[PDB]
């Protein structure tokens, strides 16, 4: 039924991110786990593959629990593994502190004479920067008054669309599928 | 035939706005992605080339206005790996206009000079012209031991190469043995960009209103200011960088609480991993955990000494082969 | 036929004296081993009894003398369990002298409930006669619950005989799963000696001029100024204290420095020792030393709640047993 | 030749400490190890068979082989496991803090129903509180202007003899050894 409607939403649309980013700027208050699990779920809906979470204070990679309870809970009213795939909490250290471990494993690699430092590849930090089972995101969904990705995975971000929204604090369908709207017409030119 | 900045000074508005913005906290290095030269060519029916000739116009345009704010370091998105997949016509053309300027530069030292400007290219060089690497370091060699305000001119350039390459200086310490494996740090990486002499943004500024960084700085620019501002570069105004400086000055507030809780908490971290790695050592060897001999602290005192003895050292060595550079 | 104190108002210059020395740091609590009942006997040609008697006298004036300088804690050394191998004639002298008074203090109550003289009578009260600790008791019970001052007798008692029943008691809670071994900590094992209601002695007179503490008070005196002064214990006068007290007042800026890094240092001592069994913990269990999570920061605050949980809740069964003493 | 004399001295003594402690409670600068290791090796000479050297910062204990190295030398000029069984450095944690470890030991034989609390007897407790195969100190100097022990050893001096002098600075032997006259006149009557 209305799963039908909102998987039609995401078709029409002209593109539809495989990975999307929730980083949630906001701190004046604790974040709201209810609109979190509304979005991710909306996600899940429209035909995202992939949803991560992420925040400056950790908060969300703390009371992991808590936010995938409440998306189960919209996941099924009004909508296991399934979710803790394509669901992945994030903090900072998922994102600088990472690059900083690939290193560390590279350069023991190469001490080991097992590999050697001209084979450092930028294709080869990538597999090495824990790939996993996710691509690279393509739509950030940028919530809050701050204008910053506080260290949401640096890496990965570098060709992603970067998309604001005031609050996520009761936020709407309508204002998170406009947003996929103008990354469907977003023009990648990959430098051409 | 233009130099890489130009004299003009503020005008009235400009600096009466400049003189109430500079109250407040000023960002001391500003950051540009200069997008859409070439759509700005199209819409005023000129070729392309031209387009990315106003674009340094407008370069030098902007340099005097960050220096008339007091601005006094600037990195520029000039040339990116990827721009070597556009036709050979426009790729040769900004190559063609790059040998111009730094030329040009040379013929205009003294004046350079005069300022003080350090101007340092930054990228994977070795991917151009013999000749355009040959100007650009001999530009780099002479504006070096100038300290009066530097511009960092981002040629044949992308992020995820600068980590790589720092990474791989960092593997090479350890080859050689100037570094372990488990030296590796957040800040040791930091010291092996490009931009190891360079302050990390405080604004990053994308014009053409592109919502994306296209590999830009993705390390330096985490806790930066994101101003993406719909204007085409060459049209770019003094006001379009005072709107940028004022999204800057609205959160930074917050931008500087979470930079130095980030920090904070990054010290915190390695603090604990640290007695952890001592706790470890003492643990086994039979030993005590604390007792009134302090082991544990004054093994931690050392460890660290250790730690910055290696690093600092291959820092040295890093310079040493960097400033290797006869070339010019 | 005396009471436990006396009224005797302070003189002009032991109140002027007063007065000054109460301008700087005063003791909160003194501590008395009466010492030299004998030898005072043998020089003014007296029966040991009335050396003892006068020696009681002193007390109460002494006593007096404390609540007119404000010090409202004091603990004395009355009858060690050293002192049962004496002559019977003196030792059942004593008992006597001690059966006396306890039974006056009863006689005199209500004037106890006067001046809120709390008697704790602290030792190993079960090696007395028996009539001896129902006069104890029957006094202790009543001036509990007065607060106004507080007199610590300690008859039958050694420092050694209450360090370890101390002991006894935390291994009693461990019997009854009231505790663990690992939760037995110094602060611990100080809730456990008799004199837990009583915080640490600031001055330890001993009199009659030994260098000596005769098992007393060791754990409690460890950071107490020691003041040794020759005079026989039943000469006592009001200046042999003002003297302590100012001996006190001298060294108290480094006796209290001393003190605070001791506790300083023990709690740095427990939160390393804490840190690395937390690390140990998580070490083992796979699991990661850091990261995020903050895992090893929960896990410690758990561990300081679930410890004072056993210790708090183990220290309600011990006063419960304790203040099970229907023995009045 | 000098050590006949000073092993003279000490057998004239009326009594001689078989265990000796040295508290320093002077804090004002660090302790002067050459005077410290001149006390020991007096004590050894008049014949005191156990020395403990006691300060509350645990300098002494931090700085072991300063200390050990110094009385070496004294040792030879003007005079192995010889001196390191004799000479024990002690700190604040060699006195409650070892206390509560006995404690620690005992509950846990206890948790192990091999002994039972009613045996924490005071002979017992004192084996487990770490007897070694050290007496009980019975003569303390106290070096210092504060009057206190500083928590040297409080199970042990329960008994013991505490004399003071100023300071241990520039020390000498008629002073180190008016202090152990008086201690040879010391009566004790072990409350008798
Ligand atoms: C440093 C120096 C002397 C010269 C180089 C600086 C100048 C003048 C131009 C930069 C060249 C490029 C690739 C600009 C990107 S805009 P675009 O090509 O993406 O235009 P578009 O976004 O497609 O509209
Ligand atoms: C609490 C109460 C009601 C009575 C007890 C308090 C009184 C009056 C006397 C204490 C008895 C003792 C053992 C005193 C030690 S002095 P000593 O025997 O060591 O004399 P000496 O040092 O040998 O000269
Ligand atoms: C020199 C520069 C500014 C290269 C990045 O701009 P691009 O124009 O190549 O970025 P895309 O929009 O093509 O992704
Ligand atoms: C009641 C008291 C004061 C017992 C301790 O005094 P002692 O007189 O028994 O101490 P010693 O001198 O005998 O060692
Ligand atoms: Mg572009
Ligand atoms: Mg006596």
């Amino acid at each position: 039924h209305h799963r039908m409607r909102w998987r039609a939403d995401g078709r029409s649309l002209e593109k539809l991110p495989v990975h999307m980013g929730l980083v949630i700027t906001e701190v004046e208050q604790e974040p709201s786990f209810s609109d979190i699990a509304s979005l991710v779920v909306w996600c899940m809906a429209v035909g995202i593959s992939y949803i991560s979470v992420y925040d400056h204070q950790g908060i969300f990679k703390r009371n992991n629990s808590r936010l995938m309870d409440e998306i189960l809970k919209q996941q099924q009213e009004l909508l296991v593994l399934n979710c803790h795939l394509a669901v992945k909490v994030l903090s900072p250290e998922d994102g600088k502190a990472d690059i900083v471990r690939a290193a560390q494993d590279f350069c023991q690699l190469v001490a080991q004479k097992q590999k050697r430092p001209t084979d450092l590849d930028v294709d080869t930090l990538a597999s090495l920067l824990s790939s996993n089972g996710c691509p690279d995101p393509d739509l950030v969904l940028k919530f809050g008054p701050v204008d910053t990705t506080l260290g949401f995975l640096p890496w990965h971000i570098r060709l992603t669309e970067i998309v604001s929204l005031p609050s996520h604090l009761n936020i709407s369908y309508e204002d998170f599928f406009s947003a996929l709207r103008q990354y469907a017409a977003c023009e990648q030119r990959l430098g051409k | 035939g233009m130099s890489w900045i130009k004299e003009g000074e503020l005008s009235l508005w400009e600096r009466f706005c400049a003189n109430i913005i500079k109250a407040g906290p000023m960002p001391k290095h500003i950051a540009f992605i200069m997008d859409g030269n070439r759509r700005y060519a199209k819409k005023c029916q000129v070729e392309r080339q031209e387009g990315h000739s106003q674009g340094f116009n407008k370069l030098a345009e902007t340099l005097r206005w960050c220096l008339n704010l007091g601005i006094l370091e600037v990195t520029v998105y000039a040339f990116s790996i990827e721009n070597f997949k556009r036709s050979k016509s426009e790729v040769d053309g900004l190559m063609d206009l790059a040998r111009q300027k730094f030329s040009r530069l040379m013929e205009e030292k003294e004046k350079l000079q005069k300022h003080g400007v350090c101007i340092r290219v930054l990228g994977d060089l070795h991917l151009l012209p013999l000749d355009l690497q040959e100007l650009i370091a001999q530009a780099v060699q002479a504006t070096k031991n100038y300290n009066k305000c530097f511009l960092n001119v981002c040629f044949a350039y992308t992020s995820r190469h600068e980590i790589s390459n720092a990474v791989r200086e960092m593997a090479w310490g350890v080859e050689q043995g100037l570094l372990d494996p488990s030296d590796i740090s957040e800040s040791l990486l930091d010291k092996c960009l490009y931009t190891n002499r360079s302050p990390h943004p405080d604004i990053l500024i994308r014009t053409s209103g592109e919502v994306r960084l296209s590999d830009f700085l993705l390390w330096q620019t985490s806790h930066s200011c994101l101003v993406f501002q719909p204007v085409l570069w060459p049209e770019y105004t003094f006001w379009n960088l005072f709107e940028a400086i004022l999204q800057f000055q609205m959160n930074h507030s917050v931008l500087q609480k979470a930079r130095d809780m980030y920090a904070e908490e990054r010290k915190r971290q390695q603090l604990e991993r640290d007695q952890a790695t001592v706790t470890e050592q003492l643990l086994r060897e039979g030993l005590q955990a604390s007792g009134d001999a302090q082991l544990r602290r004054t093994r931690l005192h050392k460890l660290s000494a250790r730690r910055e003895e290696r690093v600092q050292g291959f820092l040295q060595a890093l310079e040493l082969k960097r400033a290797d550079w006869l070339a010019r």
